[PDB]
């Protein structure tokens, strides 16, 4: 219990525990110019 | 060697453009150099609740930061925060022959409140909303052609946006707001509140029926303003009632800030729209009434402008006026009475012109009827500006003259009416 018991942490730094920001990586060269065909990630993942 | 601003007293905010960076790269993100036949991007993330603006004022006490954000919350709803969720991201590819070279910058987004006042900025304050980026694409600079030195060009914003000027007005937050709660029929009489206790304060109301409309206070007195609401009466509508959006930009359509100058509004007003009136601080604890009384006559030829009533045209010789000059193609009337009894065969020898403002002028022959004002024509397309030419008009008669300012060259319009015999 005094291993799981960790201390509460605190939210994003702009505050909330709510939810990240997300972000864009990555393209497909080329016909069809894949731009907006990537890959989205959450962007802090760890903000907490 | 600046330009005139024709703009009413109030608060005002401008959109100065986009795309707007410090000097000395201090907002550069920075270079990227991409191989031929290989791709490069530069992507700029932000965070939540986070994104620092750049802000300046003249008057930190008035024109603090949160009442710069009040404002431009007002006239765009714009927010910081908003700019907070936002991701930009340019992609350049480089060719199969030479290398390519992409530079990123993070730009803004150029807002700036003025607390306009006779002519003058009185308070002036300057925002910078982080905007999306601005991105500029070159050749590969090859190593190394040379080095050539440079000074840094001081401090400064560099726009990469293009031009941009939106002024829009806002509504004086420490002004209350009295609501009409009944749409505006052919006559009303507002009484002014003893709740507000003579400081000034704008009156929020409808119309039934579109058309031009007569307002004025008791005698004339004070001066009144009118504004239209931007974007209002698209949303939430009941019939002969009045719909508050809690707009607060408002367009500036006519009305005098001199609060002693005798004046009524005549302006053409929509039953889709809302429309404020300004009351400005009145000295004194004497009761006045707002009067509203739709036009079906010939007053309809004044809209829409404030007509300036003259009181001490009762000699021969110089008088001259100085009102606030209206923008260009904005209307500005003077009602007038030659001094002297009436007896229809008395003339006197009227010089009518202006100052410093070129304006057309059309003036009126009034003579009131059991069906209300009539308004004649007596001549058309009078060139005020240092005008020579008079005209003979009949003593103890009551004109109208509308000018229309074809060009602006001072804040101020004066109206000169000489009189000879």
């Amino acid at each position: 219990l005094i291993s799981t018991a960790i201390p509460f942490p605190y939210g994003y730094i702009g505050g909330g525990y709510y939810a990240p920001n997300m972000i864009t990586f990555g393209s497909a060269p080329k016909k069809k110019l894949n731009s907006l065909i990537s890959s989205t990630i959450p962007f802090p993942y760890a903000g907490y | 060697t600046q330009r005139v601003l024709p703009y009413s007293n109030g608060l005002y905010v401008i959109n100065k453009g986009d795309g707007y960076i410090r000097t000395n790269d201090k907002d550069l993100i920075g270079t990227l150099l991409i191989e031929a036949g290989s791709s490069g991007s530069i992507i700029q993330p932000r965070l939540r609740n986070t994104t620092r603006p750049l802000f300046t004022t003249s008057n930190d006490t008035k024109f603090s930061q949160q009442y710069t954000e009040e404002r431009l919350k007002d006239a765009f709803n714009v927010q910081l925060f908003n700019t907070s969720t936002s991701l930009f991201k340019f992609v350049e590819e480089a060719p199969s022959d030479k290398n390519i070279c992409i530079k990123a910058y993070n730009t803004y987004e150029k807002y700036e409140l003025i607390d306009y006042q006779n002519g003058s900025i009185v308070n002036k304050a300057e925002y910078y909303l982080p905007s999306l980026g601005y991105c500029e694409v070159t050749n590969a600079p090859s190593p190394e052609s040379e080095v050539v030195k440079m000074q840094v060009a001081e401090d400064g914003f560099i726009q990469n946006g293009p031009e941009e000027e939106i002024v829009v007005g806002v509504i004086d937050p420490s002004e209350n707001i009295q609501e009409i709660n009944t749409a505006i029929s052919d006559n009303y009489t507002y009484n002014i509140p003893g709740i507000v206790n003579n400081n000034p304060f704008y009156i929020l109301f409808t119309v039934n029926t579109t058309g031009i409309y007569k307002i004025n206070a008791q005698n004339n007195l004070p001066s009144l303003k009118i504004y239209e609401a931007i974007g209002s009466g698209n949303r939430n509508f009941q019939s002969g009632n009045l719909c508050d959006d809690d707009i607060k930009a408002i367009n500036y359509i006519t009305g005098f800030d001199s609060p002693n100058a005798k004046s009524y509004l005549v302006v053409l007003l929509n039953k889709d729209k809302n429309y404020y009136i300004r009351v400005p601080q009145t000295s004194s604890n004497i009761e006045n009434q707002i009067q509203f009384k739709r036009e079906e006559g010939d007053l309809r030829n004044l809209m829409n402008s404030s007509v300036n009533i003259i009181d001490n045209l009762n000699s021969t010789g110089a008088h001259y006026y100085t009102r606030q000059s209206p923008d260009v193609h904005d209307y500005i009337s003077y009602e007038f009475t030659i001094p002297g009894n009436f007896n229809n065969k008395d003339t006197s020898n009227i010089r009518l012109y202006t100052s410093y403002n070129q304006g057309i002028g059309t003036l009126f022959r009034v003579t009131e009827t059991i069906d209300g004002y009539n308004l004649i024509n007596i001549q058309q397309n009078l060139h005020l500006l240092n005008n020579t030419n008079s005209i003979r008009l009949l003593n103890g008669a009551i004109y109208i003259l509308k000018v229309e300012v074809t060009e602006l060259n001072n804040y101020n319009i004066r109206l000169h009416i000489d009189i000879t015999n």
